[PDB]
């Protein structure tokens, strides 16, 4: 696999868990339980294609 | 020998500084490299 470089990329920022709101008002936050928050473009993953 | 692990656990918490301190020049390094590019 690719995964992202932390060194050469430029505009790289190490977010964790808490904060990947990909699926953003449409899915539960941390947990299997009902979904939560508003429809936002994500920031998780970082687009390794296009 | 508890006397001696002190030492070791001691040198991996401050490797882990300078392998984290060291992280943060090569990141700061390729800003200002490409800074002057523009």
């Amino acid at each position: 696999r690719q995964v992202v470089d932390d060194t050469k990329y430029k505009d790289y920022q190490q977010v964790g868990i808490l904060h990947q709101h990909n699926n953003s008002g449409f899915v539960g936050y941390l947990a299997p339980t009902m979904r939560e928050g508003q429809a936002y473009p994500a920031n998780f993953p970082y687009p390794l294609i296009g | 020998s508890s006397a001696r692990d002190d030492k070791l656990t001691a040198l991996l918490a401050q490797l882990d500084s300078l392998t984290r301190e060291l992280n943060v020049v090569s990141q700061q390094l390729l800003d200002l490299r490409q800074q002057v590019s523009a």
